[PDB]
């Protein structure tokens, strides 16, 4: 099935590039101050109504706007989830959440991590998941795209100190990139089998006569933005394994394309805005090579699967435990790699029930920092930090001062790049230590041996790296786990947005420089290989001792 | 040149141990290694005192080798510092004499005294005669003889100091041996380039370059993530089984931390400054050299910078009815009495072209006529008709007065000389004009090869002249520059500098006179020469002792060499750590996780031997890379996308592969020595 | 700076347009275009719900096509608590569970081969799954045929009729619909 | 009562604070 897996990867990347080139052109148009075609008349009256105009503000006010929007959203979502009992749309009369769970999921849904330690069948009402959870899945994604818009505008702007308008950026993104594609994705999900309704929980008298309660609800409208905005976190407990939430392999392929749609379109938009598309194709090659070897290694590991299955008496060795039957081993491996490299966080196969080698590579992909098609604009700047590191070390290689797209790199961006790089490994390596010293975190295991530590490391790394995908065996509903993961998500989001914005504010002041026929070619196979080597080396020099006691020890056991 | 001598290496090895207590924390990487050394020493002491159990000999060996790692880093730094101080003390104090010649009258009828040069200050005339030391720097307003600047510059050939106009510059620490001269004190001794150089080398602490600061920030980030990856591994293994010992953790931490470049950044910087000092260039800061290692444009003059001489004969053009041999013979007759360098060039070119060597001077029956500028013409009375050579207008006036007219062929070849960019000199035999000799300004300095070297490097060698565009382009084609400039006014020079600076690139120039002192001030790389004026030297950025216009090539070479050295050592120390993972990770956890025992692909003897071999290799790689850090990497002028290939294929592949060999060989030696 | 009125206006407008408009418009379009699929794809006869076509229920009878084993919280195939077994590949509890499942299947299928398919012994990702591969559903034809007096050929056209292959052969797996197959099988037997 | 980790965590935080202060400063 190696040929089938390779052909699936090839057609996925081909359809992704085809569907991401025109969205890349549209996102480049949105990065520039020009509006989209055919929408200026509603644009001017909407901004007149909202009072958001004539504000070409710097990095300080742009970051303050983004942070204020996210804090306001955090407060609204937290109070809605804490007081969801009095709010309408209660078919099951589900009570209000506790303080720890409510704060954990509030920070989770406003920091674009979407970690879910609860069950959506029996924990949240319809109005919660329809009016707070969907709006924060929109707003965190729009905040990420707004921050990467600010960074790309800083790279393309010459000497002024003004990045743009955060409110205008958020409004255009949410109203003409997220929503009009979210309708198409949600309507396709309805057309293929997902549900969208507000009925009470339908009771089933099955063939055997045992009673069965079916959880209905607005599933596909949440699911569309949950996939498109690289959000993750399902309406149900099974994020994307649930047949009411991802019914068909066609819907799964559309889900994968939606997960990688906006990072690839943002790389294309970066190439179009900077003037030459080779500087975007460089980034796309750098992410795509790592993605291809990661999905190949995972696919091989899951095809090899459980070695005890033939000894127990089965016929095939493929690890189909914790994987659906509608999706193959190859499709589950590809979705795991996609949702874990992009920091989406929704699973069609339970990651905890994986082979050790096949579960290391998703975990390692989160370890390196979500740079392989990561985030929704929140992985483009994560890769851009490694790009600045690579151009610094290559400038030191050639003997010139460091440079990237004409602009110079000195200690002001170097301090901020170093801080933004080391925010997330710091959080991972202190959270995985604090959880493994406290008894309340050490008692949340489900598997013995090194796999329990692997579960803790996976959980804290998905929290700190804004992924949300879980080794689901970790019973993380404790107050200690809720508070620790909320702190990890909060700091690992807003301690990377702040130094990236300070990098943008520093870079927007200094003037670009021509090629001068002696500078390092940033576009090319040499720089693609150097950037890939930098990413893999930095991600596998601070985490090989951490991974050796988990998945590597489990695989060599 | 110093090939690491035993006279100084031990004298700095004694000063190495002074850098241990509080000279470490300015270097964060080496301070973390020092703190780990002290922590493991305390653990070994309490572990051999019975408070803590285990193999205290292994912890003591780890502590000793960590201390030797710190001593090796301080040894590289002290070796660079000692070599720089040796160069500084070799340049300084060739002769210190307090002989003043204190006086008031510049003429040779003045008195003398024995005032120290520290008191003789602020523009005092100093009359020095032959065989006496020149006290301080200044200019020679009267005199002109052969000075001996060998003890300061480093040359061997004698140099002729020309008083007034061109070589109005003298230094402190030189000898005059031909005639008596007068010296102005000018700037104070103590504020000269030599005293500034010894001030920043010896004594005062040198400042870090912004590139060194950025590399230090990167190394701090790497040691932070390595500290967080190496600590918070005791809680990872406490659940897994028995907890890993703290000594193995600190050994793994020091192995992971970029010690190779962290202990050698200062050595690289001081070695670069010493290579400046050994290339007869004085730079007051390393930032100047590292900014010179970035410039793309060169701005150099042509009055003495390229064309080392006046307009001299290069070609002969006969037009009609006059053979070149007879023309050269008549020109040699006319220019027999002409001691000017243009006359000597005419003589040597005519003898080169027609073997005109032997002349019967006694049978000439002529009267020698010297060059007189009042009639601006010269010649000889060889025949009844008189032959004279000078400016074309005076020649035409003299011919018209004698009774002859201007010829058409002579006029058109003078016009061709004028458009080709040469000074037209005409030979006239009586009433008949023979020919006109083209005298272009001659380079004769061997700068075409260096400009080809610069084009291989990729530097825009902009050349500036003061004459018309046709002459400038004609000499620019032969010199080999890509850009030529004409009609040099200082406003136009500074406008060109501002045009190049505002476009984005960094500029570099080599001005010597005081006229372009504002250009040297608003020039990033101002390579002032030793023969240049004191005001230009004190207003510029760097001082060139050898007074060579091609020294900026060596300056850019060394400035690129130091950045290349620190970047290559950075990637060596970063790619170096995969072998410490493959040597320590299967060895640190062999008694707690026997499943991951199969990770030591080098197949080492024991976990203790593997950890000890990794620590010993980390200690020894510093010593083994001291010579490369001191000498710099091999500079080759290559493509910006090919020198990266060469540097990666050497140093990154070395970081992957060399430590495998090093750890395996050191473990083999430890096995055959019976230690493990 | 002082931009609370832009901040509150933008946040409130985006909250409206993505909470009370986008889910409402999506619900209106779904319930007006594809109402059966937007209403959970339920199966109704005689004003009674026999389960949706996607969820699947626990079938324990000796004359039914058994699906993949469940790992839900309280009872197997419980939609109120989704999520399968998060047991690692190196879990002795997982090995004991697989041994018990394969022993029960080999005891319950005497005519079938001893090479039990991996789907019928391993749990699902969601804890509930209405689908098995036809290569695994063909393993249970002799048992069902002996239990309900049917024929292997007729059961083969039944499985082929209720098999839903994907649009592209390699983007998923060929699967059957266990609930629909069991209801049609009971209607055929009745 | 928790010696061997109560000083190790403090020393690790002290070294981390010193190193991040060195990254912030331009000593
Ligand atoms: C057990 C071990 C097994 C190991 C197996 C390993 C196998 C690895 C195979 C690797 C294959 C090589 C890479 C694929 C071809 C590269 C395509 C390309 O360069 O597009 C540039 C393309 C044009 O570049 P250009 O030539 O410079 O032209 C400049 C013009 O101005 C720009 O003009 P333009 O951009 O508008 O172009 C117009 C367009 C025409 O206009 C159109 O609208 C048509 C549609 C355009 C689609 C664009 C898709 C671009 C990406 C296609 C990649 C598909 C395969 C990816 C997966 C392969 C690996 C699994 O023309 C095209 O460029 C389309 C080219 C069609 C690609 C053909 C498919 C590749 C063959 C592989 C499948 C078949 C193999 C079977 C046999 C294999 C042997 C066993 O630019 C883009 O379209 C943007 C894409 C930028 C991202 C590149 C994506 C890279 C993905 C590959 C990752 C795999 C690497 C990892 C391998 C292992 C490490 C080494
Ligand atoms: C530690 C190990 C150190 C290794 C050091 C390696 C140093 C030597 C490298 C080997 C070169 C040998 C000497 C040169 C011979 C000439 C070779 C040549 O033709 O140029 C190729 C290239 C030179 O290109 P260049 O210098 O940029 O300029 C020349 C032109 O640009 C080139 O021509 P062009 O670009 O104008 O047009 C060619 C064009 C079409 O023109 C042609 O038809 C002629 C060329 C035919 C090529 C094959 C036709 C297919 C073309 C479609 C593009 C697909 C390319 C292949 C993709 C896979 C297919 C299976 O095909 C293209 O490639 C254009 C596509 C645009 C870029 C796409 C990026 C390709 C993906 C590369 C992935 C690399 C992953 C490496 C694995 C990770 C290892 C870390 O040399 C290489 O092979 C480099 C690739 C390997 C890089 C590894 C080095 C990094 C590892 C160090 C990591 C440590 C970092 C430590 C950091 C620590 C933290 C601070
Ligand atoms: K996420
Ligand atoms: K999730
Ligand atoms: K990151
Ligand atoms: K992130
Ligand atoms: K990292
Ligand atoms: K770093
Ligand atoms: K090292």
């Amino acid at each position: 099935m190696a040929a089938q897996g390779f052909l699936l990867i090839a057609t996925f990347l081909l359809v992704l590039m085809v569907l991401a080139r025109p969205l890349g052109s549209g996102l480049a148009r949105l990065i520039n101050d020009i509006p989209l075609p055919g929408t200026t008349g509603v644009e001017r009256v909407l901004f007149r109504a909202l009072g958001v105009s004539d504000r070409e503000m710097n990095w300080k006010q742009y970051l303050c706007a983004i942070l204020g929007l996210n804090m306001l959203g955090l407060a609204v979502l937290f109070f809605m989830l804490l007081g969801q009992h009095y709010l309408p749309l209660n078919p099951q009369q589900l009570p209000g959440l506790s303080w720890d769970l409510a704060l954990n999921t509030a920070v989770s849904f406003v920091t674009n991590t979407n970690w879910q330690s609860y069950s959506g069948e029996t924990t949240l009402s319809y109005f919660s998941q329809m009016a707070g959870l969907t709006v924060q899945n929109f707003l965190s994604a729009a905040s990420g795209i707004a921050v990467i818009f600010a960074l790309i505008r800083a790279f393309t702007r010459q000497s002024m100190s003004t990045l743009g308008n955060a409110w205008v950026d958020l409004l255009r993104i949410t109203l003409w990139v997220l929503v009009p594609v979210a309708l198409l994705i949600a309507l396709f999900f309805i057309q293929q089998g997902a549900l969208q309704n507000f009925l009470p929980y339908q009771a089933v008298n099955t063939v055997e006569g045992a009673q069965q309660l079916l959880p209905m609800g607005p599933v596909a409208s949440q699911e569309a933005i949950k996939m498109l905005g690289t959000n993750g976190g399902g309406f149900f407990n099974a994020n994307s394994s649930h047949p009411f939430e991802n019914p068909t392999a066609l819907t799964n392929f559309v889900q994968m394309l939606a997960i990688f749609l906006i990072p690839t379109a943002l790389c294309f938009a970066f190439g179009e805005v900077m003037g030459d598309r080779r500087q975007g194709r460089m980034l796309l090659w750098a992410m795509s090579v790592i993605f291809v070897i990661c999905v190949g290694v995972v696919m091989w590991a899951e095809v090899q699967g459980n070695p005890h299955l033939l000894a127990l008496g089965t016929d095939s060795s493929i690890n189909m435990e914790g994987k659906e039957s509608r999706f193959g081993v190859l499709v589950s491996s590809l979705f795991a790699v996609v949702t874990t490299a992009a920091s989406c966080g929704a699973v069609i196969a339970m990651h905890d029930s994986f082979t050790a080698l096949g579960g290391m590579v998703p975990m390692w992909l989160m370890q390196i920092g979500e740079v392989v098609f990561g985030g929704v604009g929140s992985g483009l700047y994560g890769m851009m930090l490694f790009v600045l590191l690579a151009v610094f070390i290559a400038g030191l290689m050639i003997g010139r001062t460091p440079e990237y797209l004409g602009k110079k790199i000195d200690v002001r961006e170097m301090k901020l790049t170093a801080l933004a790089i080391l925010v997330t490994p710091t959080l991972v390596l202190m959270g995985a230590a604090l959880a493994m010293m406290t008894d309340a975190g050490r008692s949340a295991m489900l598997n013995p041996g090194p796999h329990g530590f692997s579960e803790v490391l996976y959980a804290v790394s998905s929290a700190a790296n804004n992924n949300g995908s879980a080794f689901a065996g970790l019973s993380a509903n404790s107050p200690f786990w809720n508070c620790l993961l909320a702190f990890c998500m909060f700091v690992g989001r807003f301690g990377v947005i702040i130094p990236v914005m300070a990098i943008a504010g520093s870079l927007v002041s200094k003037k670009s420089q021509a090629a001068s026929s002696g500078t390092l070619p940033t576009h090319g196979p040499l720089f693609v290989g150097l950037l890939i080597g930098t990413v893999l080396l930095v991600g596998a020099l601070t985490f090989i001792p951490a991974l050796a006691l988990g998945p590597v020890a489990e695989y060599l056991s | 040149a110093l090939f690491e001598p035993t006279l100084v290496v031990q004298a700095l090895k004694e000063a190495v141990k002074k850098l241990n207590p509080q000279a470490q924390w300015r270097n964060p990487v080496m301070f973390i290694v020092w703190i780990g050394s002290l922590l493991t020493t305390c653990i070994s002491i309490a572990m051999a005192s019975g408070a803590m159990p285990g193999n205290a000999l292994f912890s003591a060996a780890i502590s000793g080798w960590l201390w030797i790692t710190v001593l090796f880093a301080n040894f590289a730094e002290a070796l660079a510092e000692g070599r720089s101080k040796a160069q500084a003390n070799s340049l300084k104090g060739v002769k210190k004499t307090a002989f003043a010649r204190k006086l008031r009258e510049p003429k040779y009828g003045a008195a003398a005294d024995k005032v120290p040069a520290d008191q003789l200050r602020k523009g005092d005339i100093v009359l020095v005669e032959a065989g006496d030391i020149i006290p301080c720097d200044g200019e020679v307003i009267e005199g002109g003889a052969s000075v001996d600047e060998s003890a300061i510059t480093g040359e061997s050939a004698p140099v002729i100091r020309e008083s007034g106009g061109d070589f109005a510059s003298v230094t402190g620490g030189t000898r005059i041996l031909s005639d008596w001269l007068v010296i102005e004190c000018s700037v104070n001794p103590g504020e000269t380039f030599l005293d500034r150089m010894i001030a920043m080398v010896e004594g005062a602490q040198r400042r870090k370059t912004p590139n060194e600061i950025a590399l230090t920030i990167l190394l701090i980030a790497l040691t932070i993530v390595f500290l967080l990856a190496t600590a918070t591994l005791w809680p990872f293994s406490a659940w897994g089984g028995n907890a890993v010992s703290v000594t193995v953790l600190v050994a793994l931490l020091v192995c992971l931390i970029p010690t190779t470049i962290g202990g050698l950044l200062s050595a690289i910087g001081v070695a670069g400054m010493s290579r400046m000092l050994g290339a007869n260039v004085i730079a007051t800061s390393g930032r100047a050299v590292e900014a010179a290692g970035d410039v793309d444009v060169l701005l150099l003059n042509k009055t003495g910078t390229i064309t080392l001489g006046n307009r001299q004969a290069s070609e002969f053009i006969p037009a009609q009815g006059v053979d070149e041999k007879t023309l050269a013979d008549a020109a040699q007759l006319a220019s027999l009495a002409d001691e000017t360098p243009e006359g000597r060039s005419i003589v040597i070119l005519a003898k080169q072209r027609f073997n005109l060597r032997e002349r019967d001077v006694q049978s000439l029956h002529a009267t020698f006529v010297p060059f007189t500028a009042q009639s601006r013409m010269s010649g000889i009375n060889i025949d009844n008709r008189m032959i004279r050579k000078g400016s074309v207008d005076a020649i035409r006036r003299h011919v018209e007065a004698n009774g002859g007219h201007f010829p058409t062929d002579v006029d058109q070849k003078v016009d061709q000389v004028a458009r080709q960019g040469a000074t037209p000199l005409v030979v006239v035999e009586g009433s008949r004009v023979l020919g006109v000799i083209a005298l272009k300004d001659i380079v004769k300095g061997g700068i075409k090869e260096r400009f080809a070297q610069l084009r291989k490097m990729g530097i825009k060698t902009v050349m500036i002249t003061g004459d018309n565009r046709l002459t400038a382009a004609a000499i620019a084609a032969e010199a080999g520059v890509d850009d030529f400039l004409a009609e040099a006014t200082p406003e136009a020079k500074l406008a060109l500098i501002r045009q190049y600076q505002a476009e984005g690139r960094l500029v570099a120039m080599t001005g010597d006179g005081t006229n372009d002192a504002p250009a040297l001030a608003q020039a990033d790389v101002a390579v002032a020469m030793n023969s240049g004026t004191q005001a230009a030297k004190e207003a510029g950025n760097m001082v060139d002792l050898d007074s060579n216009p091609t020294k900026l090539i060596e300056v850019v070479h060394i400035g690129k060499q130091m950045l290349m050295t620190r970047g290559s050592l950075t990637t060596f120390s970063i790619a170096n750590d995969v072998a410490k993972y493959f040597a320590i990770i299967p060895a640190a956890f062999a008694a707690t996780y026997p499943q991951l025992n199969a990770l030591n692909i080098m197949c080492l003897h024991s976990p203790d031997s593997a950890i000890l071999s990794a620590v010993i290799f980390n200690a020894l790689i510093i010593v083994f890379l001291i010579p490369l850090a001191l000498k710099g990497v091999s500079y080759k002028p290559l493509t910006a996308s090919a020198m990266l290939r060469r540097n990666l294929w050497i140093y990154g592949l070395g970081g992957l592969l060399v430590p495998f060999i090093g750890i395996k060989v050191i473990d083999l030696l430890l096995t055959v020595c019976g230690l493990v | 700076m002082s931009g609370l009125r832009p901040a509150l206006s933008t946040f409130i407008f985006l909250l409206l347009i993505t909470g009370g408009v986008y889910p409402l418009l999506t619900t209106v379009l779904g319930q007006w275009w594809f109402p059966w699929q937007a209403n959970g794809s339920l199966i109704r006869e005689g004003d009674t719900v026999r389960g949706s076509a996607l969820i699947g229920q626990n079938f324990t009878g000796n004359g039914y096509f058994h699906g993949r084993p469940s790992a839900t919280a309280e009872m197997p195939y419980n939609p109120q608590a989704s999520g399968g077994s998060n047991l690692a590949v190196s879990n002795p509890e997982l090995d004991k569970l697989i041994a018990a499942r394969v022993a029960a299947l080999r005891a319950a299928n005497p005519d079938a081969s001893a090479s039990v398919p991996v789907e019928l012994v391993t749990a699902s990702a969601s804890g509930l799954d209405n689908n098995i591969t036809p290569q695994a559903a063909a393993w249970q034809i002799p048992r069902v045929a002996k239990a309900r007096n049917l024929s292997v050929e007729q059961l083969t056209q039944l499985i082929a009729k209720y098999s839903q292959q994907p649009l592209v052969k390699y983007i998923g797996q060929p699967v059957v619909n266990i609930v629909e197959l069991n209801l049609a099988l009971d209607k055929l037997d009745e | 009562m928790s010696a061997g980790v109560i000083t190790g965590v403090l020393l690790v935080f002290l070294l981390l604070g010193y190193l991040v202060y060195a990254l912030i400063n331009a000593e």
